[PDB]
């Protein structure tokens, strides 16, 4: 478990 | 440079970018709440100054199409700042098979195990197609992408439907789309020419870009060449792509404006068996065809090829000519068919073809179906041998030598020199590796064809031994008569004429040394079948190469070093230039390329090339001892049927008082 | 010269500061080139404690280690001085394909070693060590960091020795007084001097290689090392010297499965071991008496040497045996005789010589007893001699070990993820082996039951082609022979002659019309349809065509890949969040592949083996049935040719 | 063919 979703800025 | 691009749930970085067209970039992006990876297609700038007609041409497409062999398109979302419509579809790491293609191992051609999974995938997705009717007229290698199956094997789809239309089985569009060096014709002469006359195109076009594909994957290079590259020359390039001869299936120019050689043949270069280039030549030469009439349709077309991939492949090595062969035959063939792939194939008849096969004969009845043949592999092949004499033709390979190195330091003009050099070492690798299982199966065949002499040689003397007892008592039975034929009554002086049964015993008498010559006669037989004897494969253990040799080993040593350097300078002649020292490893290491690809070049004639030839010609003589020692132990095999069959009639006259 | 930060130099030659290969507490060791032809080498640069140890008595060292050429040697070229520094630089032969530590920390290698490295590996190391006793140079620090690897001009790699830190000049007998080393390969005087700061007169010999040699080996052999104390060995500093001390005479492995309770102490190879049986039995004792603590019970390097130099100088004959379903290598000299081949045989199969029965390509195997062992068949695995009894035999199969997957721990964690990882994707590892050596037995089986069913045919042939020939006698030179011209006395002449012979006769005609009966049956049997048919064998079992090792090799390269990315996530401490998430994602991805494979593997390959293995140990049964059956028929034939033999001895007197 | 010059420390 515990898996977070990407994010745009952070890329 | 770490700009990306998003939609609602998909996003990529720009520098990721997989693909790239005229009409969109396709970059390598992620699902935001997955993690798993898809392929992006986001169209740039100038695909919105189309007409919003065309700019749908593409989305109507890849709707109506879901199969494996075509890229399964995911879904279709929007862009976030931009609101473009882009496309999320699966993305194949493995690359296209021009990636694969331009691989220095296959510069020659695929391995024949891969060829025939391109030509199944291909096959697979342009049906579908044109099943779901679709002409997607840009179909090249570049275009065709590779993905691992389940099972390692690989899975090729199709994509970049940019170059496509809502086509029916007789409609003919007016518009162009495509590259160059696959594609119809009529469709290269209005698209590169910008010159248009008298025919329009659609279903058409696809089967000769399947068929240009088919030959670059076969042999490693394109079928129509002109001299000076076919960069220029698009005059001379239209000229062999429409004045080519009907059967043909290669146009190449050796002189600067000069000669247009055709050919129906396969290089000897290629990599793919004679019985499959038999059976491919044909569909190469119906689908290179210009006009609608001597062409194929997509009906013929497709039940051709796939004849071809509904059948099964057995190995048959013939041992008289040192030859191996791969038998394209379906399962429900028989046996007496299989003989007629085999006639063809090494031009001996059915009537004297041995089988030999895991040091047995073979019971070969002709209601037996292709299926239920004992298993074969390259390696444990069925061998063929028969009683008269065939040429020994060995190997037939291509003699390729190395290219000349350029002096001139140039970062892409050492890049396409290396790709060249490599691929002739390449080749000589794969040919090496062919002659070692050449003289390999030669030592395994001869072995087990020594071991069925012997069984021929041991399987007479169980008869002649078994009528020599039937006429050893035989000839008594009238002998203990004869002896008291004249032991009770008329003295027995000498030999005379006594009766109907004196003729059946000076003449039965005449068996013990017309046949007691053939014992003598076997003997001389089971001397040159034995190990001292002028038959023994002692020279088989002496000569040619080894599998303990290493040779194929060592020659791939020296490929891996070639490999690298080449590998080295394509990320060299990305970005054309160079910091000093990084300038100077590259000129070191151009040299380098040049020593291993001689090392290399030079073991190959010297070791395997040249120790072949020696085992061929050691081979050669074995063959004529072998079939003339048959000739003797067949005719000595016959005798003991005409001794035994004479002493059958006169065995009734012999039971009596 | 460079700019200080980035770039070194000799006169001869330079390296980039980041182009660094190995540290260590004397040098660094970098990846440079020669200035004036660009060719690449290893250079050694001693930057700080190059002062610990004194510069005379390790200068010396350098020049005797110049001359220094041996295959498995990591040659020195030249010993030079870095431009502005200075300090005194080797340059060395480089190995780009790294040590044998990279090899092991394969997960493909995770459990042995495949056996075909494994022998490269004892062959190098030994022939190193030999060529150092040979010029007097102790190495006292082998480790499997520490062995390069080159990939030789015929592929094959060559394993050669460096990083002599330990090293000085010694003779065959003297004392000394140092500490270098690793702790894990270190022998049991060294590891309480080097590691738990105790120190005592207990001495030396040229043994202090042998048990780091044999550390070593093990390691290679296994996946393992030798002694754990419960955790890692790095951790319980006390328990693991407790283990090397007390280890019992006989004893190669030392394991604490309990904390703080027994150490179960094994005398043999574990069964997740790649080596073959033929191997196990040659290496174990090899193992056992150089990793023996005290100098009393050691070997001594002559002894050692000679003794690894037989296991070396052997070839290998391979060998399947039909009826137990298991696979042999043989390791026999090539000077040995055929005799002694059966010996190896009975030793691994308890098929004695008189009942062994050898088919190889199709046909029987004669064995002359004289015949030497370079010239027997060459014998691929796949392409064993196959050996069959007409006795009665336990069908073994495969003997493997059942290795699950580890609890896949739920935190994120950069070290634990990477640790896991590698042995979770080594499971698989394991896993895809046997799945191979599964297909190549079931394959094997259908070979061998293919070849010997048409050599009973050959048997059967042979005494049918008997029975024409007493026949043949029997009705005519006994029943012909005797009716016209002996039971015609009416009066030697009529005795028990006429009485006896007439009925012993008849006795043997028409008993042998029932051998006819019998035949017929025999030929029923092993013909198509009869109770020995090859068609099960075609039906149970995975195959080729099936492609489950190809299928698991798909799982594995997408496991693999993902551990070699979560190793250099691990080389960040922190991971960016983007790639927290990714590295989150691909742990489960990692997982998900595994217990996909641990499924297909368990649940194809296994049980259709196992499904195989039974319907061939029934089928064995009724093999060993028919032909023991057809024997007794033979024995009869040879008997009625021999009671047939005399009384037609007494129809040749004819004299009435 | 004799292009390569040495390797120089300064443009490293
Ligand atoms: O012509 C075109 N695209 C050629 C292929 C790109 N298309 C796709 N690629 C992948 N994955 C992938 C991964 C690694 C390498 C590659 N291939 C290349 O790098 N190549 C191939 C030809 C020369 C350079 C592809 N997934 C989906 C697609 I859609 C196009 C022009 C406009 C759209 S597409
Ligand atoms: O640590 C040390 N020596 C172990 C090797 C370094 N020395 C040499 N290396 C190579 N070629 C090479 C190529 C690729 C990688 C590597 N390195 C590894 O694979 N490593 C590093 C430690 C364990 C795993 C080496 N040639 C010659 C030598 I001399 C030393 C510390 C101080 C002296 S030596």
């Amino acid at each position: 478990e515990k898996p977070l979703p990407l994010r745009e800025d952070m890329w | 440079d770490g700009i990306c691009q998003s939609t609602s749930n998909h996003l990529w970085l720009l520098s990721d970018i997989l693909g790239q067209g005229a009409t969109a970039n396709v970059f390598r992006g992620r699902h935001k709440k997955t993690g798993d990876l898809f392929a992006i297609k986001v169209f740039n700038n100038i695909s919105f100054l189309r007409p919003v007609d065309v700019q749908m041409r593409e989305f109507e497409v890849l709707k109506k199409l879901n199969h494996k062999n075509i890229v399964k398109l995911f879904a279709i979302e929007e862009e976030t700042t931009t609101r473009h419509k882009v496309l999320i579809m699966e993305f194949c790491p493995c690359g296209s098979l021009y990636t694969v293609l331009e691989e220095p191992s296959n510069a020659y051609g695929l391995p024949e195990s891969e060829f025939l999974i391109v030509l199944r995938d291909v096959v697979g997705g342009m049906n579908h197609l044109r099943e779901n009717g679709i002409v997607h007229r840009n179909i090249k290698p570049g275009n065709i992408m590779r993905v691992i199956g389940e099972d390692g094997q690989s899975v090729y789809k199709l994509t970049d439907f940019g170059a496509a239309r809502e086509l029916e089985d007789d409609e003919q569009f007016v518009e162009l789309y495509g590259t160059e060096e696959y594609l119809h014709p009529d469709m290269y002469e209005r698209a590169v020419l910008r010159k248009d006359h008298q025919k329009k195109y659609g279903a058409t076009v696809d089967l000769w870009s399947i068929g240009v594909t088919f030959y670059h994957a076969a042999t490693g290079s394109l079928p129509f060449r002109p001299f000076e590259g076919p960069r220029r020359n698009k005059e001379v390039m239209y000229k062999i792509i429409t004045g080519k001869p009907s059967g043909a299936i290669s146009g190449v120019q050796k002189a600067e404006n000069g000669p247009i050689d055709w050919s129906g043949d396969m290089p000897v270069s290629c990599s793919l068996s004679r019985g499959l280039q038999v059976l491919l030549t044909p569909v190469l030469a119906n689908i290179l065809e210009a006009d609608q009439e001597k062409c194929w349709g997509f009906d013929q077309f497709f039940a051709e090829t796939s004849d071809i991939l509904h059948r099964m492949v057995i190995h048959v090595f013939s041992l008289q000519q040192m030859t191996a062969h791969k038998i394209y035959i379906h399962s429900y063939n028989t046996a007496t068919i299989f003989h007629e792939l085999v006639y063809k194939q090494t031009k001996i008849i059915s009537s004297n073809q041995e089988l030999i096969y895991e040091g047995r004969r073979l019971v070969l009845e002709p209601g037996r179906l292709a299926q239920h043949f004992p298993k074969t592999t390259e390696e444990n092949p069925i061998f063929v041998v028969s009683r008269e004499p065939l040429d020994t033709i060995g190997l037939i390979y291509e003699k390729i030598s190395l290219p000349k190195v350029h002096p001139r330091y140039d970062l892409d003009g050492d890049a396409s020199m290396a790709k060249a050099i490599t691929g002739v070492v390449c080749y000589a690798c794969r040919i090496a590796s062919t002659l070692l299982l050449y003289q390999e199966l030669m030592r395994k065949g001869i072995r087990w064809l020594i071991e069925l002499i012997k069984d021929d040689y041991n399987e007479t003397v169980h008869k002649k031994t078994e009528v020599v007892i039937t006429l050893d008592f035989c000839i008594r039975n009238i002998e203990k008569t004869v002896k008291v034929y004249e032991k009770l009554m008329k003295i027995n002086l000498e030999a005379a004429e006594l009766g109907e049964i004196s003729d059946i015993h000076t003449k039965l008498l005449r068996l013990s040394s017309s046949q007691g010559t053939i014992e003598t006669s076997l003997q001389d037989i089971d001397s040159r079948l034995s190990p001292g004897g002028s038959l023994a494969d002692a020279w088989a253990h002496q000569e040619g190469t080894h599998p303990k040799d290493r040779n194929v080993e060592k020659l791939q040593v020296l490929l891996n070093c070639m490999t690298e350097i080449y590998y080295q300078f394509k990320k060299d002649q990305a970005e054309r230039r160079l910091a000093y020292n990084e300038e100077q490893i590259h000129k070191f290491d151009k040299q380098k390329l040049y020593y291993h690809a001689t090392k290399a070049m030079t073991h190959f004639t010297d070791e395997c090339v040249k120790k072949y030839e020696a085992f061929l010609n050691k081979s050669e003589e074995w063959i004529r001892k072998m079939l003339h020692l048959r000739k003797q132990l067949l005719s000595l095999t016959n005798q003991c049927f005409d001794i035994e069959e004479e002493v059958s009639k006169y065995q009734e006259y012999t039971n009596e008082l």
